[PDB]
DNA sequence: TCGAGAATCCCGGTGCCGAGGCCGCTCAATTGGTCGTAGACAGCTCTAGCACCGCTTAAACGCACGTACGCGCTGTCCCCCGCGTTTTAACCGCCAAGGGGATTACTCCCTAGTCTCCAGGCACGTGTCAGATATATACATCCGA
DNA sequence: TCGGATGTATATATCTGACACGTGCCTGGAGACTAGGGAGTAATCCCCTTGGCGGTTAAAACGCGGGGGACAGCGCGTACGTGCGTTTAAGCGGTGCTAGAGCTGTCTACGACCAATTGAGCGGCCTCGGCACCGGGATTCTCGA
């Protein structure tokens, strides 16, 4: 690529100078470890029965999501410092950075024995075994279905299997500019030289914007309800419609550039389509990475965890591997433990939306049709806003509605999101908890005492080696998560660890950071360092109260609530030129 | 570029003031940069200074105040 | 004897917080107590001089934010004023 | 009258609100002390305080030992940049000296 | 062609600008440095005459400080010229590194 | 009533006792200042300001100069033993360095 | 303008005291007042600190003369004391 | 009373030991115990002047943690 | 028997040394100097035990600062041998004797 | 590479003194009003900092050179290290006398505070005289010869 | 060693603008009280400092042997100070523009202040377990073949 280059390219390529190949889609993941199959060359532990994890049984991955996970829903503890935007913004953020593609089963229907319907343990299935008494199904034949995860490299057994990456690694606001030239090419209309993105031409929400629609050979939104007929949106993710909350986030980014768009034309009236487009797309990443590393970072890793792992700035290194760990992908879903039973709705004086306004998560999966026939995408942001996130413990780690009945209306039998990660991550080879604690230099545990004791918990410590056995045997996810809490932060020491790493790794190696001399103007800084969440869904929504600064924080209303004058506006005066 | 504007026979002249007879050619760059850092360090004190007093003008007494405060007070500017 | 008044109680509460189980000692304890008496006098001292220092008679949160700032060094200081802000905010709510 | 709640509390802090305000109104540092500058001076302490106990935490687990002696106190603050730029003049009683060797005086 | 040895006019230098009081570094160069270190931290910043005057009496002190401990320095080695690392090892002895 | 006097003029000194007494007082340095420490506080500043000032004056002469200057200043400063130890991290404005040379850079 | 009150005629008086001759630049008048401004604000604090010390709430004479022991080294120290109880003694007397 | 020969030349070994020296002069035990008794001079007069004015006989350790305070020599775990 | 090379008993004395945190100048001897100094100051003079200890704390505090910055310029010029010109240089340069 | 050897490091019992917790209670923090004023805010002004603009010209830049110097190599010896042995007193554990730190009560004298007024100190406006600026001179001082 | 070359302190005019002085005016320092509490001074309690005893043994002092490195030659490449020719923006001096520093007048809400209340934290008093000490075995770095 050329030298004198000042955007970033839809496929990231040639972001490193001395390696092209560093952040760009369709890579294979970097590995910090080296792998852990069954074989050593490809091969997931558990998939042949007998084969024992260093010495001791493997555990299957539902069989361990049952008894230690599973909690009564009733007991909830809601976060007294944590908003449902918290797990919106971090959900959305993991949309980002990583995106592991698996097989079709219409391309599979040979070879594949259409893994979604039947479940016998050939390629690429991988299905979840079932253990006895399981609160759900008491069928042992019953199988959860389960896709193996896409090759890097095929051919003979001689490296080890890889993951390949669909997504840029880079925080680029990839979301909903998409990662590939055709994907980036449709995504964007050539009706005229505006350079404004694709906007829905069959519904509008009070005269405002949203994805356009997308066809598909199989389409799942279609399958929420038949009387509803609203398909699948299309953004830079193919989940961007997995949930209600996911793609009203995605709505408001679309109309954030639209809005830029629109201004710098109003501006700069001589600036052409493309550039026009190419400038929304530089400020909008980097609105995304100062959010994410000001307003975010500081709220996951806590103040201790984050001024060891990200220091100041000082700049721009090419030294520094940007590619996404093999261990963020199963590690940052942290996430699912902060989510909730139920999605909220709320008006404009913040209170219930009639006739659902606390609507279950198992009628919500895959519901196109709630943002565009149930008042809009007001009413997600007011519940996101308004609506305290679940805290996690120790023995709550995660609700039993993403546990039990998870995509019930789309595929034949309700998945379970815990045994599901933990399946992803045998898949995937990661080395054990024990060596991801020797990897980030804390110590590692080998008996049930040293396990209760860096755990803070006996009981779940004889509850993971009723199960496990050893310390080494347990999974990157739950011992990740089932590790106790920093001060002011939601992730344990471990998850702290990869996490702050991971981002550092990923800030560093950035040549288009938002703070890097040259990528923006001496001068746009001061300006673009006063932009805020609340801000932002005051000017591209409806909505006229919001929170203070730090919106991942308050959670109440009317509290820490303000009007939508108090905030400042972005300044885009210095972009004239 | 502007941090070039401190000449090389600039920094000959204050070595030679300091009482120096012989100057190798590396030691520009390094009190170039010694000097990047100590101006940073006291124009950071400034400029905090200043902001605290909702002025966008930064004096010399804020200057000689930042001056005094990091330990190399500074006189005939003020107090 | 007289009632001398140390901050022991409340560094233990914090270690607590912080580390549920390991313990502290007689030593670390007057060590803690001296430091945390020394940061608070160089931030107050600060404080009084900025608040002389533009002839005002008071000194409110930003005083102390412009001291915190400008005494730690580096990650830490935003770290501390950002706390800081948050401290306030509270009381704003509350 | 309504029920006592200490300023604390109230603050979300750990660290003293009434002592830390008491200490400011008579250390002769202003003839008035504003309302919110106390619980912005227990904030920074508290998470200066609690920065430094994790960091010597660390440490002591690292060295096998329950409690936190001045040696892990010393091993904490001496290891991180930060913190020994802020205590750069601070000498720590029987806090020894950070293990190095000149690279030189090696065999 | 009478040309000094070298090391005559250095002494002769050393000497003239040991007598006299004045400035060493151009004034403008230093005004214009000071600017754009300063606009790192807030744009649109006004800097006094009398602001660039003092920055530059403290810088100069300063300098020279650094240069005559870094001379001590090089003279303590059993050497005449200084070099980088006699003016690193006087900054990590002063306790700035 | 009668003559109003300075308080200066009792104590014997040329330091304005009663300015002293109101920054003390206005300082914030303690709650109540006695009667004798602005006083005492004038004579030691009147007593230091001569010394210093009767070096330079010394220095002004030496340079065949009749007004004092910066270089005066700085000059006698740090030419006296003890005020170089009371004023060593303090910097004077053009006032330059005492002309020295060590032993081994002188030609030989 | 306003009222900026500095050390100006005072140290020119202590000029025509010790030298009837020589005059004083205004950059010189600008160093000795800065000179003793600071000479001032040490004193005062060394004072203001040592008083608290004490538990004494109150700065006196005393006071003073152990901030001026404390800071002022070696025989200067000595001369200054003298200097300061003769100041005082015309106090009492008078 | 020649007490300066109280701090013996394997206690200045050492010293030099955990300050990171590998081979020690013959000569530095005499420039070792001169700048101890000259900092150690400093110190104690420092403490004995902030005793003197409390109208005290013993000087307690809160006086000497004040000395080295002001001393620029801050000393943590006394008070 | 065995004879240890010089240079080699001294640095496990070092790391020996680097990892303990006791005090290194005998108690009594300290406190007598101590007791010699300030008998020039005040006749009479009582030591609280803690006034002693933090004395004999700060003293072996300045002298590791010292030794460590003398033997930064000892290896500067290119020796491993400390000597006393080396501490006088570092002492200068520090601000002490300036 | 390959054995001996001495120091260091890794585990098993011992118990002991310091750390964590509990119990009174007391003095400091809290709540509830009051009122004076310090600071926020609006408006005006007129220093003074910022932005071209032309002409010198001292200073920076670039280059030829060769000589003093940084640095590498080498030989001496002698000073400091390692270690064995003997002598010194540091240290540990009571043991007693008491100087003086620490605490408490009376009070009285000194400093905060207030009203008044008048004089010291400041900002103004200025005229002159140390001082900076040319200029020729006689030393001050360095380099082959 | 002595004549020539460069640099500079020195004596002599010549402007020049910085300052020491004179003056009008303003505000705060001082005289003259009142009032209350800070602490000066007895008076007492008992805490911890000092001086002393005596035994163990860790440590310091001393001396012998040897090795390695501090230091002084000796030389070689080189790089940088010195001077000359070329190029350059620094400084000066004017000119113009307006940003905002600073000042003044209003008004309010915010903190000092006082009284009653009560509970948060501190001193004393426990009770137990983390680790310093003790011992024995495994590990490792050093050093002579
Ligand atoms: C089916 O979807 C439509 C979409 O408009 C909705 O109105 C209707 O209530 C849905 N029916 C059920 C039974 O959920
Ligand atoms: C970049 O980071 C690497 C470590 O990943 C580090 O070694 C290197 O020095 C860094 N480069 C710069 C220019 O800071």
């Amino acid at each position: 690529c050329p030298e004198q280059d000042k955007y970033r390219t839809i496929t990231g390529m040639c972001n490193n100078r001395r390696s092209p190949t560093l952040g760009a889609s369709n890579r294979a993941f970097v590995r910090w470890l080296p792998a852990e199959y069954e074989d050593g060359f490809s091969l997931p532990y558990g998939w042949t029965p007998g084969v024992k994890r260093n010495g001791f049984p493997v555990a299957l991955a539902r069989a361990v999501s049952n008894e230690i996970v599973r909690f009564p829903t009733d007991q909830l503890t809601p976060d007294q410092e944590r908003s449902l935007m918290f797990m919106q913004w971090g959900q959305l953020l993991d949309h980002d950075l990583d995106f592991t593609p698996e097989p079709a089963a219409r391309a599979s229907f040979v070879t594949g024995v259409n893994c979604e319907t039947s479940c016998v343990q050939q390629p690429p299935c991988f299905p979840l075994k079932i253990p006895p008494n399981d609160p759900r199904i008491k069928n042992q034949a019953d199988c959860i279905p389960f896709f193996r995860s896409c090759p890097a490299c095929p051919g003979s057994n001689i490296t080890i299997r890889n993951q390949i990456n669909a997504l840029t690694s880079f925080v680029d606001a990839s979301m909903v500019y998409g990662s590939e030239e055709p994907l980036a090419r449709n995504l964007r209309n050539m009706s005229n030289q505006l350079g404004l993105l694709a906007v829905n031409q069959r519904f509008q929400d009070n005269g405002r914007a949203l994805l356009p629609f997308d066809n598909l050979h199989d389409d799942p939104c279609l399958l929420t309800n038949r009387s509803a007929r609203i398909p699948c949106f299309l953004a830079g993710d193919t989940r961007s419609s997995e949930m209600p909350e996911l793609t009203s986030m995605h709505t408001l980014l679309l109309r954030e550039h639209n809005r830029l768009a629109t201004e710098l034309k109003s501006l700069n009236p001589r600036w052409d389509g493309e550039r026009l487009y190419q400038e929304a797309r530089k400020i909008v990443g980097a609105m995304v990475q100062i959010i994410t590393y000001r307003d975010y970072l500081p709220l996951v890793l806590g103040p201790t965890a984050m001024r060891k792992y990200l220091p100041t700035y000082r700049s721009y290194n090419d030294s520094v591997d940007p590619r996404i760990a093999n261990v963020f992908t199963n590690a940052f879903r942290y996430g699912h433990t902060l989510i909730q039973p139920f999605m909220f709705r709320l008006d404009n004086r913040y209170q219930p939306m009639e006739p659902n306004p606390r609507v279950p998560l198992s009628r919500v999966f895959f519901a196109s049709w709630r943002v565009v026939l149930e008042g809009g995408i007001d009413p997600i942001l007011r519940g996101l806003m308004a609506t305290p996130a679940k805290l996690n413990r120790q023995n709550q780690i995660a609700v039993d509605e993403i546990r039990e009945r998870l995509f019930e209306q789309v595929m034949r039998i309700g998945l379970d999101l815990p045994a599901l990660n933990m399946q992803r991550s045998r898949d995937h080879g990661l080395p054990g908890y024990n060596a991801w604690r020797r990897f980030c230099g804390l110590p590692q545990p080998e008996t049930v005492g040293q396990l209760g004791t860096v755990l803070r918990n006996l009981k779940l410590a004889r509850k993971l080696m009723e199960q496990y056995g050893t310390p080494n045997n347990i999974d990157i996810w739950m011992g990740g998560v089932s590790e106790p809490l920093k001060r002011k932060g939601r992730v344990g020491p471990l998850l702290a660890c990869i996490i702050g790493t991971q981002f550092r790794k990923l800030r560093d190696g950035d040549r288009f950071w938002w703070e890097n001399e040259g990528v923006f103007s001496m001068q746009q800084r001061q300006a673009l360092a006063q932009i805020s969440l609340p801000r932002i869904i005051c000017d591209n929504t409806g909505i006229t109260t919001v929170s203070k600064n730090n919106i991942f924080m308050s959670n109440s209303y009317p509290r820490d609530f303000v009007n939508c004058s108090t905030l400042p506006a972005l300044n885009l005066a210095s972009w004239r030129e | 570029d502007n941090i070039q504007g401190i000449t090389k026979p600039a920094i000959r002249r204050l070595a030679r003031r300091g009482g120096v007879k012989r100057i190798s050619g590396l030691i520009y760059e390094e009190t170039r940069g010694v000097l990047k850092v100590f101006l940073e360090n006291v124009i950071r004190d400034a400029v905090t200074y200043t902001e605290h007093a909702k002025r966008k003008t930064v004096t010399a007494m804020d200057v000689v105040y930042a001056l005094k405060r990091q330990g190399r007070t500074l006189y005939g500017f003020g107090g | 004897k007289t009632r001398k008044e140390s901050y022991a109680i409340y560094v233990y509460k914090v270690l607590k917080q912080v580390h549920p189980d390991t313990g502290i000692s007689s030593k670390a304890m007057s060590i803690m107590n001296s430091f945390v008496n020394d940061v608070f006098e160089r931030i107050a001292g600060e404080a009084s001089r900025l608040a002389h220092y533009n002839k005002r008679s008071t000194i409110t949160s930003r005083e102390i934010q412009t001291a915190v700032r400008l005494l730690l060094p580096g990650e830490l200081a935003k770290h501390a004023v950002s706390e800081g802000t948050k401290a306030v905010t509270k009381y704003t709510s509350a | 009258r309504a029920k006592a709640k200490t300023r604390s509390s109230r603050a979300g802090l750990q660290f003293p609100v009434g002592r830390v305000h008491r200490l400011l109104r008579k250390g002769n540092y202003a003839e008035r002390v504003g309302a919110g500058a106390p619980v912005y001076l227990a904030a920074v302490l508290e998470y200066l305080t609690a920065e430094i106990l994790e960091l010597a935490g660390n440490a002591a687990r690292d060295n096998k030992k329950t409690r936190i002696i001045p040696r892990h106190l010393q091993l904490a603050v001496r290891n991180d940049e930060e913190l020994n730029k802020l205590l750069g003049r601070v000498t720590i009683a029987q806090g020894g000296v950070l293990p190095n060797i000149q690279s030189v005086l090696l065999p | 062609p009478h040309r000094y040895r070298p090391g005559t006019v250095a002494l002769r230098e050393i000497r003239r600008y040991q007598k006299s009081t004045e400035l060493l570094i151009r004034k403008l160069p230093f005004q214009r440095l000071v600017r754009e270190i300063a606009q790192d931290f807030k744009t649109d910043l006004r800097f006094q005459s009398s602001a660039v005057m003092a920055l530059q009496e403290a810088s100069e002190a300063y300098l020279v400080a650094l240069f005559e401990d870094t001379n001590l320095c090089a003279i303590h080695a059993k050497r005449v010229t200084i070099m980088p690392k006699d003016i690193q090892l006087a900054r990590r002895i002063r306790g700035e590194r």
